[PDB]
């Protein structure tokens, strides 16, 4: 067995170290840079895996919890190879996959794809904070002291209870100390509206992440990943196991200034009429309405805001009042073409903090109607805004 | 030896399903029940159960349906056998459909390796507090409002295990969708123990 | 017979005499866009010139009005032209008013000269006699056919020249009949461009697997059309593998590794490059023979599917990432059940190209991507001279997609390709549902007028796209008989029809005792004949003259005057 182990590793290195096209082998010199700036990991195409032979990606379609951990220590074997001298340690390298094939509806996801390589899309709906996991363990023997270890790996092992040189049912402890861990995070997905059915709740699905795939996303945001679609047995139906998928890769969807940004500025400057033309750009829909547009375009540059030696501040964030729809239509063309904007009409896992408007900083904030608005009561609003404020307002907009 | 339909009849046995499980009787209700699918037709002479077996593989559906009406029209003592032991007989109809899909459409094990049937018509109703003892173990047609829905979430169809003091593999016994295995024993050592389920080997069915 | 096949050489060498000098470019080479062989064929030739490294220029052109500006502008030092499938029927010494003593240099002595040479490649079919005959200026690069076909039309053709009366009547009424009954008769392609090229190449002994690779190319492209063509070409192309082919055989698969071999080569469509079920989905042959069109054919498909056991689901999985037992049992899977659903002509051996890892590609597949790429590319004279500019940049396209370096726009060619054919399905079965055909009983008229897909039937290709699928749709249905096709197309912007003259065919399997003989295309003559009887404005400047615009108030008189031409 271990043979045909140790094959498909040899198998997996002549890929990296022999896959060219046209006259660079993408991959050898991709992991020599990722190494040079430390992200020990891999990212692969499947095509390009399935150009190289077929046979390979069948098998690891077959049996991808155990073939990927082969192929990530051919990675890192040849990672050794082409950073350290040879005659003359590295981690456990992270494999990233992309198999741009025909994607699975969330929905559709059942039994069928169990232990599958998935390929799907959705937007994350929350991310959870990254924990330990074990890649390599310190082990010692409770009663005769022998020591030993373990390197474990995050596919599919439990401390054994066997002395291995009665000793006892489990002798063996962990020494954290000269064990490692990674990361590892926990996402939860949603199928995109659209996918949801007629009138049905949108499904959702949870992922975890590890190594360099941590903190790669932010809640909210479409994405496309490939895994497994896995099950695992939940602590919390009889022969009921909970699903989940061990995220193989991500695609983000949705995904400071250079010279010509600033030239453009500088030139926008040099126009004499820079300031009307301006005014005749805010809502343009907004016929007349001259001295809002010459409002807006001052609320939105705010001002010179001024700490002075004794500390009091001087307020740079102007505020301007208007008195049907024609304002809402302004305001939303304020907070569109804002940098940063807050829009509401006054209609506004232990923790609490300020309302909506203690949220918004910087940018602006739009209500549409201060008469029909009165949450909270103005004196919010007048603390919020005069004084630019544990209950400490700290926000300046 | 095989069994006559009017064998059949004399029933002869402790229980419904203890006739059933009867092997020679068992070989009777599969060729019966064959023999009712490719030939019984409607008025039209055009065989129903052919043209849902044409659909059934075009549109690749896991499930066949049937009429019991049909059944009740010919070859009744098997509607009342499967009436009083539905999941014999309804496992027998079950590979009865195997080998009538198959002829149709060779190797659409393929698409689905199995296939499930799908009475339709049963002629009894009773209502939830209809319910009674003395139907439990038997078919019911049965109405209402759907108050509440769980996820449709994977269950474990079949499972083999692994004894942990040797526990190479063990067989792979059918899920029966309400209670676990228990085996409580194993084969290669005669004993109890932790019997790691084999992930190897095993069978996933949506579960809701 | 002005250049036959065996002197293509000799025609050759005196174009390298006349042209080669590195201080100038003296040779300008004119070719007909939107023809995939005519571009195969071009590019053949830059090679040769290439490694010859004379200096020259290519010009694309879309019409022939275009070809006459073109050849106004030309400059004296050019002493060589070379014109790539357009020109051979026409009289280009006459369409381009070519003066033999305009150019007449060096006549002596038995001899003759000019200070031009006008090359054509244009293998139609009806050679115009006074280019083949009359002309000296213009060259035609023959294969032979008027040796073998036209030398009663060579007999008639020198009598009536050299008649310059009862005798006089009785021997010039048949030769002016004989000449006429050469002409009146339907174009139909004779040969593939490329073909003669390749043939030119091995008297020179260019040929290598490159070039061999492009007359491929172009032959698979002619096919559709001119089936009879394709299959009479085939054997040579296999030979001619056979024989660039390298000794090492099953050699391990490196990036360097290249080979062009041949394997089946299923009648589907971009198979490699899109699902199983898409490839049948768009399979002109495949919905021909099912009426996929209907929502009965789509029955029928799931249906056909089924019984390959094939999970509908793998059906539609990206091609690439099948599982390897159907992407290698897919053979036995086609062998059986095919002849059950009478689909069993899709099973054809072709060439199909591969290089290094980077994957494989079959010649129908890769001129599929070549049209789509010359397609979609990218003040009403004006209009037109801008969409004739985008279809020359679709031609340039094409030509830099033909380098294998650029192997992102060949993708980019099959998308478009994809996209562009399951248009013109859904248009299709949407006229078939509509009933847009009507019969005519000289033809089965379908005039257009529904916004979508309009815009994208400008282009003539896109046209002839759709009606080539709906021809492939009527032969099959055994009901129509050979009737000749007429479609139009209406410009919004130019307020014009496109109308175009497609000619019938019979089935693609169909190989009996007809399927034999060769409908030729009276769509052109007809139009050309009632234009001039008429006025209704029309443009004949497109080198295929099958293809005609028309204003969208003069379409159906001249319809009317079509049903009523009996020329058809
Ligand atoms: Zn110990
Ligand atoms: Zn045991």
């Amino acid at each position: 067995n271990d043979d045909d182990n140790t094959e498909i590793i040899k198998s997996f290195k002549n890929f990296i170290l022999e896959f060219r096209l046209d006259s660079q082998f993408i991959y050898r010199d991709q992991l020599r840079n990722n190494i040079l700036v430390k992200n020990y990991s891999l990212t692969v195409n499947m095509e390009h895996l399935i150009g190289y032979n077929e046979d390979i990606y069948k098998k690891l379609s077959d049996e991808p919890s155990d073939i990927i951990p082969l192929f990530e220590t051919a990675i890192t074997q040849v990672a050794k190879r082409i950073s350290i001298l040879s005659r003359a340690s590295l981690p456990t390298f992270q494999l990233i996959l992309n198999s741009n094939a025909n994607q699975i509806p969330l929905r559709d996801l059942d039994s069928e794809h169990v232990s599958k390589i998935v390929r799907l899309s959705g937007i994350i709906i929350s991310t959870s904070v990254l924990s330990s996991r074990a890649t390599y363990l310190s082990i010692m023997c409770r009663n005769c002291r022998h020591t030993t270890s373990i390197t474990i790996n995050n596919f599919n092992v439990s401390l054994p209870r066997s002395c291995l040189s009665n000793c006892g049912p489990d002798p063996y402890i962990i020494i954290h100390e000269s064990s490692k861990f990674i990361d590892q995070q926990f996402l939860k997905l949603q199928e995109i509206p659209e996918l949801v059915p007629v009138g049905e709740m949108p499904r959702n699905l949870t992922m975890t992440c590890d190594r360099y795939l941590t903190n790669k996303v932010i809640p909210g945001t479409r994405v496309t990943i490939v895994g497994i679609y896995s099950i695992y047995n939940s602590k919390n139906g009889v022969a009921i196991r909970t699903p989940y998928i061990k995220i193989l890769g991500i695609q983000s969807d949705v995904e400071m200034f250079t010279e010509e940004e600033e030239e453009e500025f500088l030139q926008l400057s040099r126009n004499p009429k820079l300031y009307e033309i301006l005014t005749n750009s805010i809502a343009p829909s907004i016929f007349g309405n001259e001295d809002i547009k010459k409002a807006i375009v001052c609320l939105l540059m705010g001002g010179s805001k001024k700490i002075l030696p004794d500390g009091m501040r001087l307020r740079g964030d102007i505020n301007v009042l208007l008195l049907g729809t024609a304002k809402s239509q302004l305001l939303k063309f304020v907070e569109k073409v804002s940098p940063i904007a807050v829009y509401t009409s006054g209609k506004g896992e232990f923790y609490l903090e300020g309302g909506a408007m203690v949220l918004a900083d910087g940018g602006v904030v739009c209500i549409d109607e201060f008469d029909k608005m009165r949450d909270e009561d103005r004196v919010a609003i007048h603390e919020a805004m005069e004084q630019q404020t544990t209950t400490v307002l700290n926000s300046r907009t | 030896e095989e069994l006559t339909l009017e064998s059949l009849s004399n029933v002869k046995a402790n229980s419904y399903s203890e006739w059933i499980t009867q092997p020679n009787v068992s070989r009777t209700i599969a060729r019966e029940l064959k023999s009712f699918l490719l030939e019984y037709t409607d008025e039209t002479g055009r065989s129903v159960y052919g043209a849902r077996i044409r659909t059934l593989g075009e549109m690749n559906s896991e499930s066949l349906e049937v009429n019991y009406r049909h059944l009740a029209e010919s070859k009744a003592i098997l509607a009342l056998f499967l009436a009083k032991c539905p999941e014999e007989m309804l496992k027998i109809f079950d590979l009865v459909a195997m080998e009538a899909t198959e002829l149709h459409y060779p190797d659409y094990a393929r698409i689905h390796s199995e296939i499930h049937v799908r009475i339709s018509d049963f002629p009894t109703i009773y209502s939830l507090r209809e319910l009674r003892e003395s139907n439990l173990s038997s078919l019911v047609r049965v109405t209402g409002v759907v108050t509440r829905r769980t996820g449709v979430f994977p269950q474990l169809k079949y499972v083999k295990f692994n004894c942990l003091k040797c526990g190479s593999i063990l067989g792979p016994f059918f899920q029966d969708s309400n209670e676990e295995i228990r085996i409580s024993f194993c084969t290669n050592c005669k004993s109890k123990g932790p019997f790691r389920v084999n992930g190897e080997k095993t069978v996933y069915r949506n579960y809701q | 017979m002005y250049y036959g096949i065996s002197q293509f050489s000799e025609a050759y060498n005196k174009i390298l005499r006349n042209s080669s000098s590195h201080s100038s470019c003296q040779l300008v080479i004119f070719v007909s866009c939107l023809n995939i062989d005519a571009l195969c064929a071009t590019k053949m030739l830059s090679l040769l010139f290439k490694k010859q490294l004379v200096q020259s220029q290519i010009v694309p052109i879309f019409g022939y009005s275009e070809l006459r500006r073109h050849y106004s502008q030309l400059d004296d030092n050019i002493n060589s032209l070379l014109l790539v499938g357009f020109g051979g029927v026409i009289d280009l010494e006459a369409f381009l008013e070519i003066d033999p003593q305009e150019y007449v240099i060096d006549t002596d002595s038995g001899e003759q000269s000019f200070r031009r040479d006008i090359y054509v490649l244009d293998a139609h079919r009806p050679w115009n006699l006074d280019n083949i005959f009359g002309s000296q200026i213009i060259q035609c690069f023959d294969d032979g056919t008027v040796d073998d076909t036209l030398g009663e039309q060579k007999e008639a053709y020198y009598k009536l020249l050299e008649l310059d009366r009862k005798q006089r009547k009785k021997q010039i009424h048949e030769y002016e009949g004989v000449l006429e009954e050469y002409y009146s008769q339907g174009t139909t392609v004779v040969n593939s461009i490329s073909a003669q090229i390749y043939s030119l190449l091995s008297a020179i002994g260019e040929t290598n697997l490159s070039n061999l690779w492009l007359n491929i190319l172009g032959t698979t492209s002619l096919d559709i059309a001119y089936a009879q063509v394709y299959n009479r070409l085939y054997p040579l192309l296999q030979d001619e593998v056979k024989r660039l082919t390298p000794s090492s055989r099953n050699s391990v698969k490196t990036p360097d590794t290249l080979t062009l071999n041949i394997q089946p080569d299923y009648y589907l469509f971009l198979l490699r490059h899109s699902s199983l079920y898409d490839s049948f989905y768009y399979s002109n042959y495949v919905n021909a023979k099912l009426s996929l069109w209907n929502e009965n054919g789509k029955k029928r498909l799931h249906k056909m599917f089924a019984r390959m056991g094939i999970p509908l689901s793998t059906a539609q999985e990206t091609w690439l990432y099948m599982d390897h037992s159907i992407k290698r049992e897919l053979g036995i899977i086609f062998d059986k059940n095919l002849d059950r659903y009478g689909l069993q002509d899709i099973i054809r051996d072709g060439f199909v190209r591969t290089l290094g890892y980077r994957g494989s590609i079959s010649a129908s597949e890769f001129v599929e991507a070549l049209t789509a790429l010359l397609e979609v590319g990218n003040n009403s004279a004006q209009k037109l001279t801008n969409l004739r500019k985008r279809w020359v940049s679709n031609f340039w396209l094409s030509w830099d997609a033909l380098d294998d370096r650029k192997v992102e726009l060949l993708n980019r060619g099959i998308q478009l390709a994809q996209d562009l054919q399951r248009a013109i399905f859904n248009t299709g079965v949407a006229i078939l549902e509509k009933k847009l055909i009507k019969h005519l009983r000289i033809y089965r008229l379908c005039v257009l007028q529904d916004g979508p897909d309009l815009d994208l039937y400008r282009n003539p290709l896109t046209l002839l796209r759709l009606g080539n699928w709906l021809i492939e749709c009527c032969a099959e249905s055994e009901d129509k008989q050979l009737l000749p096709m007429v479609l139009a197309s209406i410009d919004e912007n130019t307020d014009t029809y496109l109308v175009a003259g497609l000619t019938p065919r019979y089935p693609r399997g169909l190989d009996t005792i007809h399927t034999k003989k060769p409908i030729l295309n009276n769509f052109s003559m007809a139009f050309q004949q009632i234009t001039a009887e008429t006025d209704a404005k029309v443009r004949i400047d497109n080198f295929e003259s099958s293809i005609i615009e028309i204003r969208r108030e003069d379409l159906s008189p001249f319809l009317e005057k079509l049903t009523l031409s009996g020329l058809l």
